[PDB]
RNA sequence: AUGAUGUCAUACUUAUCCUGUC
């Protein structure tokens, strides 16, 4: 409310301490802990306190960590992230691999509080995307993904489509898989994709994965027809391709082939 | 490339068509439905020329047009079926020459 | 009629007929449609044959107005083919027997 | 049954105006296979007053395309695109081309090259060899479409209608290569897409008024006219894209559908704004109105003038 | 019970498309019908390997992150050097990095619908087919000539390649401007 | 089998299934009970009832094998009585 | 405690590396996420113990003896 | 969702009992389970809603203060139109807790 | 002949002007120049496999007119 | 028998012959197979192929 | 009468509600038959283009929804 | 926009100019 | 030289969760 009345020392002094109020085992008081991160993050302004949060590099994964990235996010909110993402971009360089996946939950955060504002950034995450989504190890495809997703329906109706189908590219091959946290996220992903990208893309993905020989892949690829069938089952129709008719049963439907 | 597309001539071909009090008073409208606008008629008994009311987009393609009234009413709702995964109750309001929409629940996706 | 995709019958005589192609029409009841010489083939009636309903003119509506709009998305050239500056919008609309040429022009009759 | 029918003139005759016009014969809907087709030629006399059938030349499928192309007809029957010159007895048919994917439906031909669109193939530009009579097709589209009508924009740039309700338009990018010898390797982009919601099937870019400018044009199936007008300015452009995003939020559809769904019903939108959903501006609520006029850093009265300052420079 | 691969490709239209593995499905003309589509994309390449599709990379040691142009014309990057190094601030600006950000924004290399990710993917930079009469800048510097390259000079004495038959090359019987001297 | 024919207990009595299942029951279970002579009683009350879910039923509760032999020599009697104009079985013409 | 423990994380990281130095190991590369990765044994290492326990099993130094005689024929 | 992955929801007909969250769960999503943009309100169900049933949380199942709403990304997704996501089974949660 | 020898090369070059540098006359189908791991560099001599003899008989004609960083390029049979 | 995309995993010899024989350039060759126009007929009847008029052209 | 067949549940998992989804074992007839049945819903659904598909024939719109309703069960033969 | 706004007055002297013809 | 099952540590994720009771 006020945040004048105190000079600005003491406010940093209250960032350096409230850093490690972290390591409460109670939810709400890291709520209300990120949220004055972020009213003080507005009292200052972004730079130095997101510098403060790039500070720690998530060693301590009991109590909350990713709650630094939710203060990064949220911090990128109170002044425009269209100051600070450079900052973080380029701390996705650092080798310690751990805040490397640490950046990439700031994105995913990132993006669901932006909302419509990534009509822009999206192309300055993407090559970075790509670099994660190719896996060096399975958080970096898992989180990745999940970044597409709120990215994904954050964007939708803007027409930016086209980068998002080349992260598609990319987001196609982790479909395998039997842990349960990747294949999740990827389901989330490939919904969020099917909003954002329309059904028609998807479903030439999906097409021939259907009847495959092998029980994996009909499995998995029926499954996510499934995901793309549930949903926008009205808008489908254009999409099934012609398939020709055999002898007890005819498979071509004629009706869309009346010409005035 | 940025385009502003216009409308120019609304239209003119009616996929539906109900009638009913839907004013509120003895005289009876003609509740048209266009293909991607809703109009409301109303025809003079005396002059027998029907006269344009009210045209308003409905953004959308309307599939089923009907109306209905309560117990002991005095006005006929407008109950309009789009593409859309809800189902709209709407009441056309003389007094401001709109129709106020009275309940909107969704059953469905889009499409 | 012609080929009219709803039929609304309103009080004091009243007769709308939207049509599925071409202009409108609102025939107003005149007539009740019975008291005539029209055979009224009844459900009772038996036959092993169908009543042979002659086509004669609708005695009991009178069209009280026509809503002659557009259903056509058929062709449509716009030129200035008269005198005048203003091109006009030379459109071919109709289905069948009730086809004509409009010629569009921005104007007020 | 005809289905096709141009009226120009031959390189090999004189001044005299053709009218040839081709027909189908025993043909009806998709179950019964059409069978053969014929193209009747007309003499245009008494100054085009009446017209006089010179010859009938058969064909082996329906045609649905007749357009002049450099002083010859291309008649484009079925799948085959074929270059047929005026002759004695018959049309002499000069070149010929099977590339098509399914049907013809559609042939617009400029100055140098040629762009048939197909049925439900999406509109492909093809370069006609003057030198050795052979039609190469050097440009194709990436998503298929169901195209009905089609106007040439520009010498690259070419807008066609759908026959579900949208209207969409493809320009080709300045490093494809005209003169060359998944189906084609040069790709053609789509600049903007729009789903109008009515079945387009005429499209023409005039002056509806003298000392306006001129705007896209289009008819509709279900007896509505509407316009394009291309944007003059990036600050107009962003200031109706956030009057619309104010209204979408504002003034919703009284149907319950979204209006960026409804735009993307067959394909994304892509540069394209709906002036429709901006005029509801003037019908909504007052305080609504104020409320928006606020956001956009002006006044109601301020809006409606820009909203019709748009209109009075691209329309009657 | 299951027919065999040749008579599946004698069957199919389209037989560049048949696997070995799709003899094996439960109806093969459904797959071939599917698989010889317009914008289909196929499966990957992970459905008979066992490294996972993540495991092939163990030795490989790439760089840590390429950073784009619009935020290295930013100065983020050497102040953030400079902050990891006074550790082991800046307040430079706030209107440039908008600027970068929205004026001078650089539209990434995209890809297509049906470029999937290969296991691989980054020793296989195959580009179209640069032939005949058309070569790229460097080795127009290592050639050194300043602006026909002069090996079509010998393409006029022991004549037109056996390798491209419909050769043109400029000056010969190809009567050129800038690089490409041959078509 | 013979549960796959299309019966119907509303044009067929009652009254007269009652001693044939009760003795149908003592033959299998041994004794006499009142769970199965209230499921006799249940899987008849329905005007149009289920062979196949009274054969589940009937499988459930006796071993099975006597079970689908008591549910053919029920099916066998309520056809034998829907077949008939009167609507009794054949036993009971007799007596 | 979290200082405390980041700075035995480093302690122990500084101790591995002149460990490496000492020992002279040319399998042990680092990786870009704080981790070590064996490059004779083609494997990965979760802590700096699990590199330093790679010498016991799976001993990738014998089998570079083909290695060497396709390198030299002679002893 | 991320609390518990073996929980299932009611997912029983719409009704016109609107839903309401925990003091403890307030503010978070049902299906996206987040803490930002809210867009539409929760509706439960006629049978998980009667009683001492009624005024309960829909994700907690405690008491119920404020009410509950979902989130916009799953709004976009059409992830709320689908039925009553009432928790009816509460299985590897609050369990051992209690013991200790 | 389907395949070449080629000497005499700078680092710079690499498989990638060998492609584009010998297709100018006719395609490599397989290209193969040595990447030396130890030092992480180049000698310099090419080996080239063709879609038949003709291409490379050819090449042997032609093909000892490429000049790589100002130097000399041998090509010969293989 | 000259290999191909599809004929990668032939065995047989038999079926070879048959894909080489699908496969070859599918099934056009035809750009001028009829362009000739015949002035003889000047009524209703120009009939003649490419080698035909080529024939007429080089004989009259 | 033993059937040994009792689809009834196993663990409160799988159980298809839903019309037109699909499984992996799904056959080609059977998905060619949802996929005609998709689109003549779709057909009757949409008012425009049920429009457009009776413009074009001779018939009218209600007599093509009566054929589009009468040829949904068996409208390409059930495989 | 301000600038912009002394350009859009003669845009519309255009189009007022093209009425007049 | 991958892969296999296997007893056994080690990191990581789930914004997992600490006043629950008749």
């Amino acid at each position: 409310r006020g945040a004048e009345y105190v000079s600005a020392r003491e406010w940093m002094r209250i960032c350096f301490e409230l850093l490690e109020l972290l390591k409460a085992h109670k939810k709400a008081i890291r709520r209300a802990t990120v949220n004055t991160f972020g009213y003080i993050a507005k009292a200052i302004g972004p730079h130095d306190v997101l510098a403060t949060l790039l500070n720690n590099l998530k060693v301590q994964e009991r109590q909350n960590r990713v709650c630094t990235t939710v203060a990064i996010a949220i911090v990128a909110e109170t002044c425009s992230p269209f100051t600070v993402l450079p900052a973080l971009m380029n701390e996705y360089r650092v080798p310690e691999l751990n805040v490397q996946n640490g950046v990439l939950k700031s994105l995913s955060f990132l993006f669901e509080y932006i909302g419509e504002m990534g009509k822009d950034y999206i192309y300055a995450v993407t090559p970075l995307l790509e670099d994660a989504l190719m896996d060096r190890d399975l958080v970096h495809r898992q989180t990745a993904s999940a970044v597409v997703q709120h990215m994904s329906l954050g964007v939708y109706g803007f027409g930016c489509e086209d980068s998002l189908n080349h992260l598609l590219n990319y987001v196609w091959p982790n479909v395998f898989e039997t842990s349960p946290h990747v294949i999740q996220a990827v389901m989330g992903a490939l919904e969020g994709l099917r909003v954002a990208i329309g059904p028609c893309r998807m479903l030439q993905y999906c097409l021939q994965g259907l009847f495959h020989p092998a029980r994996k892949v009909r499995d998995v690829y029926w499954k996510i027809y499934n995901s793309i069938y549930i949903g926008s089952q009205d808008a489908l129709i254009a999409h099934y391709p012609r398939i020709y008719n055999d002898d007890k049963n005819t498979y071509i439907r004629y009706e869309l082939d009346y010409i005035l | 490339m940025f385009l502003y597309n216009l409308t120019l001539q609304r239209a003119t071909g009616i996929s539906f068509a109900i009638h009913g009090n839907f004013s509120g008073t003895k005289q009876q409208e003609i509740v048209v439905s266009r293909g991607k606008i809703l109009e409301l008629l109303r025809p003079d008994p005396n002059t027998g020329k029907v006269h344009t009311l009210l045209t308003v987009e409905v953004f959308g393609v309307i599939r089923s047009l009907m109306a209905f009234r309560l117990t002991g009413g005095t006005k006929d709702y407008i109950v309009v079926g789009s593409d859309s995964g809800r189902i709209v109750i709407l009441e056309y309001q003389p007094s401001k020459n709109m129709f106020e929409k009275i309940h909107q629940e969704t059953f469905g996706k889009s499409g | 009629v012609p080929v009219a995709a709803a039929m609304c019958v309103l009080k004091t005589g009243f007769l709308f007929v939207a049509s599925e192609f071409g202009n409108h029409y609102l025939y107003q009841i005149a007539h009740l449609g019975d008291d005539d010489e029209e055979p009224e083939f009844s459900s009772a009636m038996p036959l092993e044959d169908t009543f042979f309903f002659q086509p004669r003119p609708l005695k009991n509506l009178v069209l009280v107005d026509e809503l002659d709009s557009l259903s056509p998305i058929l062709f449509c050239q716009i030129a200035d083919l008269a005198n005048e500056d203003t091109p006009q919008l030379y459109v071919a609309c109709g289905r069948g027997p009730r086809s004509s040429l409009r010629v569009l022009r921005h104007g007020l009759e | 049954a005809a289905f096709s029918v141009a009226v120009c003139r031959f390189s090999n005759t004189g001044e005299d105006w053709y009218v040839l016009v081709g027909v189908a014969k025993d043909l009806i809907l998709n179950p019964r296979s059409v069978a053969g087709g014929f193209v009747y030629t007309y003499k245009l006399v008494n100054n085009g007053e009446k017209l006089e059938f010179l010859h009938k030349t058969p064909v082996e499928e329906v045609p649905a395309a007749i357009a002049p192309f450099q002083g010859r007809v291309l008649i484009g029957v079925g799948k085959l695109l074929r270059v047929y010159d005026l002759g004695k007895k018959k049309l002499l048919r000069k070149c010929e081309n099977k590339h098509i994917a399914n049907y013809i439906s559609g042939i617009q031909t400029i100055g140098h090259r040629v762009i048939v669109s197909d049925v439900q193939e999406s509109f492909i530009w093809v370069r006609y060899k003057r030198n050795e009579n052979q039609l190469i097709i050097f440009a194709d589209d990436t998503y298929p479409r169901w195209v009905t009508t089609a106007s040439l924009l520009d010498y690259d740039t070419v807008a066609g209608a759908d026959k579900f309700g949208n209207i969409c338009v493809v320009r080709l990018p300045p490093n494809t290569n005209d003169e060359v010898d998944n189906g084609a390797s040069q790709k053609a982009e789509v600049i903007m897409n729009y789903h109008v919601g009515e079945t387009v099937l005429s499209l023409q870019k005039t002056t509806l008024i003298p000392g306006g400018s001129e705007s896209l044009v289009y008819t509709t199936l279900s007896g509505g006219i509407g316009i394009l007008v291309p944007f003059t300015s990036h600050e107009d452009h962003d200031f109706f894209q956030h009057v619309e995003m104010h209204l979408r939020s504002e003034h919703p559809p009284l149907c319950g559908r979204d209006h960026l769904s409804f735009r993307s019903y067959y394909f994304p939108v892509k540069n394209v704004i709906d002036g429709d959903l901006c005029e509801q501006f003037n019908s909504m609520e007052p305080n609504k109105q104020k409320n928006v006029s606020e956001e956009l850093d002006r006044t109601p009265p301020e809006v409606s003038k820009k909203l019709e300052d748009i209109r009075t420079r691209y329309a009657f | 019970n299951r027919f065999t691969v040749a008579e599946l490709k004698q069957l199919v239209a389209r037989p560049d498309v048949v696997e070995m593995h799709d003899v094996t499905a439960q109806d093969p003309k459904l797959l071939v019908h599917l698989k010889a589509t317009r914008n289909s994309v196929p499966v990957p390449r992970h459905w008979c390997f066992k490294r996972k599709y993540l495991q092939g990379k163990r030795g490989i040691e790439k760089p840590p992150f390429e950073l784009p142009d619009f935020i290295k014309r930013t100065g983020i990057q050497e102040m953030r050097e400079a902050l990891q190094e006074k550790e082991e601030k800046i307040d430079i600006d706030y209107q440039k990095l908008h600027d970068a950000f929205f004026k001078w924004q650089t539209k990434p290399k995209l890809t297509i619908h049906g470029d999937l990710y290969y296991e691989g993917k980054e020793f296989e930079t195959r580009l179209k087919e640069k032939k005949p009469g058309d070569l790229s800048d460097e080795l127009r510097i290592s050639l050194g000539m300043p602006v026909p390259p002069p090996w079509l000079i010998a393409m006029q004495r022991y004549g037109p390649p056996p390798s491209y038959p419909n050769l043109k090359i400029p000056g010969l019987n190809s009567p050129l401007y800038g690089d490409v001297f041959g078509t | 089998e013979c549960l796959e024919k299309k019966v119907d207990m509303s044009k067929v009595n009652l009254e007269v299934i009652k001693p044939w299942i009760t003795k149908r029951v003592t033959e299998i279970l041994g004794f006499e009970d009142d769970v199965v002579i209230e499921f006799i009683f249940n899987q008849l009350e329905v005007k149009n009832p289920d062979s196949k879910m009274m054969q589940i039923n009937l499988t459930g509760f006796l071993n099975g094998k006597n079970a689908r032999e008591f549910m053919g020599e029920l099916w066998p009697l309520l056809l034998s009585a829907q077949e008939n104009i009167a609507g009794i079985p054949s036993a009971f013409l007799e007596l | 405690s979290s200082e405390s423990n980041r700075d035995r994380r480093e302690r122990l990281r500084q101790l591995a590396l002149e460990t490496i130095d000492i020992n002279k190991d040319p399998y042990f590369m680092k990786n870009h996420l704080g981790s070590y990765e064996c490059k004779l044994c083609l494997t990965l290492h979760n802590n700096e113990g699990s590199y330093l326990a790679h010498t016991q099993g799976k001993k990738h130094q014998t089998n570079l003896a083909r290695r060497a005689a396709k390198e030299a024929k002679e002893a | 969702a991320k609390h518990h992955p073996d929980l299932i929801f009611c997912r029983k007909q719409a009704g016109v009992a609107i839903g309401r969250l925990c003091e403890k769960c307030d503010g978070k999503c049902v299906i996206c389970d987040s803490y930002v943009r809210p867009c539409t309100l929760v509706r439960i169900c006629d049978e998980c809603n009667y009683g001492s049933y009624q005024g309960r949380c829909v994700i907690c199942g405690g008491p119920g203060v404020s009410d509950a709403y979902y989130c916009k990304e799953c709004t976009i997704q059409e992830k709320d139109r689908d039925g009553c996501p009432k928790i009816v089974n509460l299985g590897s949660s609050k369990t051992d807790l209690f013991y200790e | 002949d389907a395949t070449v020898y080629v000497g005499g090369l700078d680092e710079k070059v690499s498989e990638p002007l060998l492609w584009e540098l010998f297709l100018q006359a006719g395609p490599v189908v397989n290209t193969h120049m040595p990447k030396d791991r130890v030092t992480g560099q180049h000698q310099g001599y090419g080996f080239v496999e063709f879609l038949s003899e003709e291409d490379a008989d050819y090449a042997i004609k032609i093909m000892n007119m490429i000049k790589l960083y100002g130097k000399p390029i041998r090509v010969n049979k293989a | 028998i000259p290999n191909t995309a599809h004929f990668a995993n032939v065995t047989q010899i038999e079926d070879a012959v048959s894909l080489w024989a699908k496969l070859k350039l599918q099934k056009a060759s035809e750009r001028w197979q009829p362009d000739t126009e015949e002035e003889y007929e000047d009524s209703s009847g120009n009939v003649v192929n490419k080698k035909t008029y080529e024939d007429l052209k080089r004989q009259g | 009468m033993t059937d040994r067949y009792t689809i009834h549940s196993q663990l409160e998992h799988l159980q298809s509600k839903y019309i037109g989804t699909g499984h992996a074992d799904t056959t080609k007839w059977e998905w060619l038959v949802n996929q005609h049945r998709d689109s003549y819903c779709s057909y009757m659904g949409h008012f425009d283009l049920l429009n457009y598909f009776a413009i074009a024939e001779n018939e009218s719109k209600a007599r093509v929804r009566f054929n589009l309703m009468e040829k949904m069960l068996q409208p390409c033969g059930p495989p | 926009k301000k600038q912009d706004l002394d350009d859009e007055e003669k845009t519309a002297k255009f189009i007022e100019e093209q009425v007049r013809r």
